[PDB]
DNA sequence: AAGCTTTATTGAGGCTTAAGCAGTGGGTTCCAGGTACT
DNA sequence: AGTACCTAGCTTAAGCCTCAATAAAGCTT
């Protein structure tokens, strides 16, 4: 199909833009929520070997403050992306002066390239995402409460106020889909605001482990 | 025993020599067949043969003392049946129904490589409980397994090959029918599939092994005292402790072995009702603390056979049961007179038939083993009943069951079947006439007892198997008077509905007006009520 | 269509296997133990009815009319013999028993006619 | 939960149901058979569409029913396209138009083995996945009665209103794939499995989901338990990042102490 | 959960004809315990009772294993002296017990009046329209009536508290998307108000004599006195606000 | 030498196995037997 | 002979078995 493909691409674009906005990046308001028809006009309405193919919608976004860092997103052509294919992205990545980047794979990604992605984490950070993960903004789900990343000063204030260490906080998995959505690294407390039926509002904290 | 009163609680078990088709929905088998074959008066206990259909559709066989799933075609070739046509004749009785042939085709095509009986038997010997050394001493092991291990009830002899093959083909045919669903599956809780081991069978089972141990000790003694060149002393050869202390231990302790326990319990003597209830108690072999409910539920076949209300309300609900009032367990007799009678009539044996007339007639089963064919199922059940209404040859406890939907007719003479006496109903009339009551009121004068009424062809014992093929009325005053007809084809009539209760539930006044849990609780407490439990209590 | 039966060899009395003819382009059932060839009858060598269109009249036997445990009706006469009495029952089979279809068997002796309403 | 107009339309709900239920050809086919026709132009069946061809002499003749064909809202070409996509160019499919009730698919290979054509015949009746997703059985749809499932909206005058819209209820479990489907509410669509949510919606959503599910089973019979006890159990199972199952497999894997873990069912192995 | 199964070949008992789906044949009992049950019904009644006892006997073992797992999993979860919930290894499970710090004994089911009015109904019932003369005359004493009517600062404050109520009304609707207000809270405010009425012999027919500005000031002072989280830093202030958000 | 092919290669999907399975009283039976040596 | 001395289902991790990408190795033109 072709209309299904362009609808899927538009949904992925919408979810990626929402992820970048929630992550604290410069997202233009109309780009944050554009119509499917707008996307079709802007890209070509024929992903099946046509104008709105992959690598054309690689979205480059900077930070809201300190706009030096960017994670200009990638969309591999092939379903199963591999090491020799992510090395092209690495070459383009070193061509710039930034470190973070996101790739949106179609099918299951190879375990050797999975290890490779860890193999340059200190140098430049690479995140991967499957298509079905980016067809729904899970933060919009009613079961998912408001997750807010805390700064280091806020974490120190929290620990000094409650007189507890980083070990004693309840923790959250690094492979958590919410954590992956925010791209938070290990040792980064995330405050969570959820409504309580017995107190109204309850704010908890989850360190990354 | 040692001054202690011990009661052998009857332990039920799956009925031997009977083919059953079950569904192991969790395993890799869509439908599995089995038959716990055990020849009567055989010291060796039962050996279960499994024929199970693969779920994916080949058919394999789990033989005793063989650890691999032998294909059915391999076994049939190992029985001296090389031709595929002959094997299909022994399995499928019709050559005009292509569907079952197509369904069984993958199993036939599984083992077309093996075509010789020697090769089939060599494969039989492969991967056994006792592995073979070479082609030699493994051909004989497979022959021994096929001769004396699997299907012992069809005969253990050189000439029983064709009978054993016919029975295996019947088992495969029943499995195929279960797979197509033309015959419904078999229930593990239907009491027509169960037998009750009373004191007789239990003591016989103990005595088999115990006498075997005595013989082994005698053999050891003879070996010791022949090697010296002298003559052994037979009085010192047989030691009496190995044959008496074993019974004493098995009855005093309850450990049924040197296995399961609780077989022999201490007699309960708080109340005469309690004593009667402890002597009529059935114990399920199923273990306790099981989360399943089907072995504990009150199956429909428990009507009149076992008290529906009385059961221990603890962790053994439904498992431990109390026998009903008029329920009687068949003590079993020899089937030889029945076989002689069948051969007297126009019954054809399996060793003298063509495999073509098999499908157009009814197969005859005696104690499970398939004996032959009869062309006219009617006038055969009529004749057998007429003899059971006269006590000419067939004992009253023997039960004949004519499957009418499927052309089968089975006669059971086993020791352990549970039956109850029932009235016999002619066209629309009872056979209990007024003269029977007149002669029965004047007992101790006319010497007209219950056995005289049984020999009169008025009442007869019906077991669970025959209950599935009988139309049984509540009472004569309601179900023999012309109305808007319900069935108008009654065969038996219940003597009295109140006799479906046990000994402890029969003391409940108006038990139908209560709630069933209350009746169960009363039956439990009825054994605990104090009173004069025995007349000679002062001694 | 129709079902396909298993063909049998004539010499060793085994089951025949279908095969193709390379020169005449015809189907032939061939034995594997010995070498026996025969001219096939139909092109349909395999069939599979899955929608359970199972006619039940063939599976029903006339001997069931003798069963006292089945309900009788004086409401439906026999079509062949005209006997006014006939018994009725359900399908009594798995892969079935979803619809309450009655099957009638005439209880008159030596007729055994069966039908469905 | 359906997203928009489909929630208030039974016909659109049926379309979503057909797009979610796992539909194979076995659930759609009526009967199937293989033949040996070396001349496709003149088949043994002598039907009409044989001239569409104008390569193997043995073919696959499978006939489709009309009842299941209409209910699944499929077209004949869709099935052929799915087979062609799932089998490449090794297979050829010639279908039948809507001329008669007999829906015929004729399948031939590029030349292999009849047994292989039967081998793939058993390999098609299983898993083309004609409609819906995997790991799902028949899906039941209905209108809710309790306000928990009814769409509660706030009218412009501030008054609550209970809109009764069509809701779906599956018998399998697959989020992150159903939520991807069109006309499906990605916000309110909950689940019954807990492990599946943890893979999809994270750990904190499970703490809410387990709370609602545990409250559902407790309060089903009308009994009430305070929310304080519900919150603690849900939080202690999620205070480690992952699902802390209450067994020896989950309790005895956290650093609590050798005596705590040996106080549980497994004693010697812990100490 | 269903009718009596066909234990025999397509019949529940040998006494019914085969394939009999009628009420009596499948286990329906039309008699009562006073009239007594027929033997076929009595056995079918035993069918249901045996299922009940089997459930009772098996439930004990499976359930009994359950609480042991629950208790042994949470046999060290307690409330420390900083009102936090920590396990044996001092890992915080909840910052406050039950997300509010309130024990489960001294709470009652209460109804939130702010939830589920109409917008006009909410304004009609809570705004305290001070513009009407006669309504003020009937409700308040004349010295208080002219005090409210003359001063505009009091009128501004009464408008401001209603602004908080609309803010609260939106918050509740976000917290409770479902239109229900049966919520557990510690202090039964309606009862204590009714308790206060009977203690002080209100006779509510007469105009009242409390200044509404005292009500607003008293409530604000009371909210300050209800402290779940101590301290003055904004982190504790937010926790204190969230702990008593619903109650306030 | 850039690319194709091979070959270990290495992480990622499918099968057996322990190990648990609510609380208190009352009775019964059994715990060496077999040889050896005076 | 009497007695002292010798000899029924469950579930879930968990280890184990097999299978497909992949870069090193060596040909290949
Ligand atoms: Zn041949
Ligand atoms: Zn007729």
């Amino acid at each position: 199909d072709d209309e299904e493909e362009t609808y899927r691409l538009w949904k992925i674009r919408k979810t990626i833009m929402q992820l970048c906005h929630d992550r604290g990046y410069l997202v233009t308001q109309d780009e944050l929520d554009q119509t499917l028809e707008e996307f079709k006009a802007q890209f070509g309405d024929k992903p099946s070997e046509g104008r709105p193919r992959r690598t054309d919608l690689t979205v480059l976004v900077a930070h809201n403050d300190d706009p030096t860092d960017q994670m200009f997103v990638f969309f591999p052509e092939e379903p199963k992306v591999g090491i020799k294919t992510i090395k092209v992205y690495c070459q383009r990545m070193q061509e710039e002066n930034i470190t973070r980047a996101l790739i949106v794979v179609q099918q299951g990604m190879t375990p050797s390239a999975k290890q490779s992605l860890v193999d340059m984490a200190p140098k430049y950070i690479l995140e991967q995402f499957l298509q079905q993960e980016l067809l729904i903004n899970i933060t919009e789900h009613e079961l998912v409460p408001e997750h807010v990343v805390m700064t280091k000063e806020e974490v120190t204030e929290l620990l000094a106020r409650y007189k507890l260490r980083e070990n004693q906080l309840p923790r959250i998995q690094a492979g958590d889909p919410v954590a992956r959505y925010f791209g938070i690294k290990r040792g980064q407390v995330v405050k969570i605001i959820r409504p309580s039926e017995t107190a109204g509002r309850y704010i908890t904290y989850r360190l990354v482990q | 025993i040692n001054g202690s009163e011990k009661v052998l609680i009857a332990q039920e078990k799956m009925a031997t020599n009977t083919v059953y088709v079950f569904a192991k929905k969790d395993s890799k088998y869509a439908y599995t067949g089995e038959c716990r074959s055990c020849l009567e008066n055989s010291s060796r206990p039962t050996s279960t043969i499994w024929v199970s259909m693969l779920a994916r559709q080949r058919i394999v066989a789990t033989l005793p003392y063989i650890k691999q799933e032998v294909p059915i075609i391999i076994v049939f070739r190992a029985l001296g049946f090389v031709s595929d046509r002959d094997i299909l004749e022994h399995i499928i009785y019709d050559f005009e129904d292509p569907e079952m042939m197509e369904m069984v085709k993958p199993s036939l095509d599984e083992a077309f490589v093996i075509q010789e009986q020697n090769v089939a038997l060599n494969f039989i010997g492969s991967r056994g409980a006792k592995p073979g050394v070479t082609k030699e001493k493994r051909i004989k092991y497979a022959k021994e397994v096929l001769q004396k291990e699997m299907l012992p009830h069809v005969g253990v002899s050189d000439f029983c090959e064709t009978k054993k093959a016919y029975f295996l083909g019947y088992m495969v045919h029943r499995l195929l029918l279960a797979a197509l669903g033309r015959r419904e599956l078999d229930d593990r809780d239907h009491y027509g599939n169960k037998r009750l081991d009373l004191a007789g069978p239990l003591l016989a089972f103990l005595f088999r092994g115990m006498f075997k141990n005595l013989l082994k000790e005698v053999r050891i003694y003879a070996q010791k005292f022949i090697d010296r060149g002298k003559d052994f002393n037979l009085e010192l050869a047989i030691k009496t402790r190995i044959i008496s202390d074993g019974l004493k231990y098995s009855l005093a302790t309850g450990n049924w072995g040197d296995a399961r326990a609780g077989v022999s319990q201490v007699l309960n003597r708080l109340t005469f009702a309690s004593t009667l209830s402890h002597l009529r108690r059935l114990n399920s072999p199923i273990g306790r603390d099981g989360k399943l409910a089907k072995p504990r539920q009150l199956h429909n076949t428990l009507w009149g056979m076992v008290c529906p209300a009385e059961t221990p309300e603890g962790h053994a609900v439904g498992l431990v049961k109390n026998l009903a009032l008029m329920a009687y367990i068949s003590v079993g007799s020899q089937p030889s007179p029945i076989l002689e009678f069948l051969e007297e009539w126009s019954m054809e044996n399996l060793e003298e038939i063509s495999p073509a007339a098999i499908a157009d007639a009814t197969k005859i089963f005696v104690n499970g083993c398939w004996v032959g064919i009869h062309k006219d199922p009617e006038q055969l059940m009529n004749t057998l009943r007429k003899l059971r209404r006269q006590m000419d040859i067939i004992v009253s406890e023997v039960s004949m069951i004519r499957d009418i939907r499927e052309r089968e007719i089975r006669i059971y003479t086993d020791a352990g079947r549970i039956c109850r006496p029932l009235l016999i109903v002619e066209k629309q009339k009872l056979l209990l006439k007024k003269r029977h009551i007149d002669q029965l009121k004047e007992r101790e004068y006319n010497n007209y007892s219950w056995q005289d009424l049984v020999a009169s062809g008025v009442v007869e014992y019906i077991d669970t198997l025959e209950e599935e093929t009988v139309m049984l009325a509540m009472t004569p005053d309601d179900l023999q008077e012309k109305e808007v007809a319900y069935c108008s084809t009654y065969t038996h009539c219940e003597i009295h509905p109140s006799m479906i209760l046990g000994v402890c539930a029969s003391i409940i006044p108006f038990p139908d007006h209560n709630q069933s849990p209350r009746n169960t609780y009363q039956s439990a407490m009825g054994k605990q009520a104090m009173g004069v439990y025995i007349t000679n209590f002062h001694v | 269509p129709g079902f396909v039966g298993i063909r049998f060899c004539q010499e060793c009395n085994n089951m025949l296997y279908p095969k193709e003819d390379k020169e005449n382009r015809i189907l032939l059932y061939a034995c594997r133990n010995c070498d026996y060839q025969q001219e096939a009858d139909n092109s349909c060598i395999y069939v599979n009815k899955i929608t359970h269109e199972v006619d039940e009249l063939t599976q029903i036997i006339a001997d069931v009319s003798q069963d006292p445990t089945l309900p009788r009706t004086e409401d439906h006469p026999c079509q062949k013999c005209g006997h006014k009495e006939a018994v009725f029952f359900q399908s009594h089979s798995a892969r079935a028993e979803d619809a309450m279809r009655l099957y009638y068997v005439c209880t008159a002796p030596h007729c055994g006619h069966r039908w469905t309403e | 939960f359906l997203l928009g107009q489909s929630a208030r339309d039974a016909e659109r709900a049926k379309d979503i149901l057909c797009r979610l239920e796992h539909t194979t050809l076995r659930k759609v086919t009526a009967n199937t058979a293989i033949y040996y026709d070396p001349n496709p132009q003149s088949t043994v069946v002598a039907e009409d569409q044989e001239w569409v061809n104008v390569i193997s002499p043995w073919l696959l003749r499978v006939e489709l029913d009309r009842k299941h064909m209409t209910d699944r809202k499929l077209t004949m070409e869709q099935i052929a396209e799915k087979i062609n996509a799932g089998f490449g160019d090794d297979l050829n499919c010639i279908f039948n138009d809507d001329n008669a009730e007999k829906l015929v698919l004729r399948i031939r290979i590029m030349n292999d083995d009849d047994v292989f054509l039967r081998c793939i015949e058993s390999n098609m009746l299983t898993d083309m996945t004609l409609q819906g997703i995997e790991q799902i059985s028949k899906v039941y749809m209905h209108l809710p009665q309790t306000d928990n499932k009814k769409k509660i909206i706030i009218t412009e005058d501030g008054e609550f209103k209970a809109l009764q819209e069509w809701i779906l209820e599956t018998d399998g479990v697959s989020l992150m794939r159903v939520l991807s489907e069109k006309d499906v509410d990605p916000v309110r669509t909950t689940s019954n499995d807990i492990v599946e949510i943890f893979t999809v919606l994270g750990i904190e959503a499970v703490r809410k989901a387990l709370e609602r599910e545990l409250y559902h089973v407790i309060s089903f019979d009308g009994s009430y338990v305070n929310y304080r006890h519900l919150a603690l159990l849900c939080d202690t199972m999620t205070c480690r990042g992952h699902l802390m199952a209450i067994t020896r497999h989950g309790v005895n894997r956290q650093d609590t102490g050798p005596l705590m873990k040996c106080s549980f069912e497994e004693t010697v192995d812990v100490l | 959960g269903k009718r009596i199964p066909f234990g025999f070949k397509h019949r529940t008992l040998p006494h019914f004809i085969k394939d009999d789906y009628g009420p009596e044949s499948r286990g329906f009992v039309e008699n009562s315990y006073l009239a007594g049950l027929t033997p076929t019904e009595f056995f079918f009644h035993a069918m249901g009772g045996r299922e009940g006892l089997i459930d009772t006997a098996v439930k004990t073992a499976e359930t009994g294993y359950i609480q042991r797992r629950l208790i042994k999993s949470m046999e060290s979860v307690m409330v420390k002296y900083d009102a936090t919930v920590r396990n044996s290894i001092n890992q915080v499970v909840q910052l406050r017990y039950g997300e509010d710090g309130l024990a489960g004994e001294s709470v009652e089911f209460q109804n939130l009046a702010t939830l589920k009015p109409s917008n006009k109904a909410f304004e009609k019932k809570f705004r305290f329209d001070y513009t009407n003369e006669r309504a003020l005359r009937r409700t308040l004493q004349e010295d208080l009536v002219k005090d409210v009517l003359s001063n505009a600062h009091i009128q501004n404050e009464l408008e401001r508290e209603f602004e908080r109520m609309r803010e609260d009304r939106e918050v509740l609707r976000v917290i409770f998307p479902t239109g229900d207000s049966k919520v557990v809270l510690p202090c039964n405010l309606l009862r204590m108000i009714w308790n206060a009425q009977k203690i002080f012999h209100i006779n509510p027919r007469l105009p009242s004599d409390l200044h509404p500005i005292k009500v607003v000031e008293g409530v604000k002072e009371l909210s300050k006195k209800l402290v779940i989280v101590n301290g003055d830093d904004p982190l504790s202030r937010q926790a204190q606000e969230n702990a008593t958000l619903l109650f306030n």
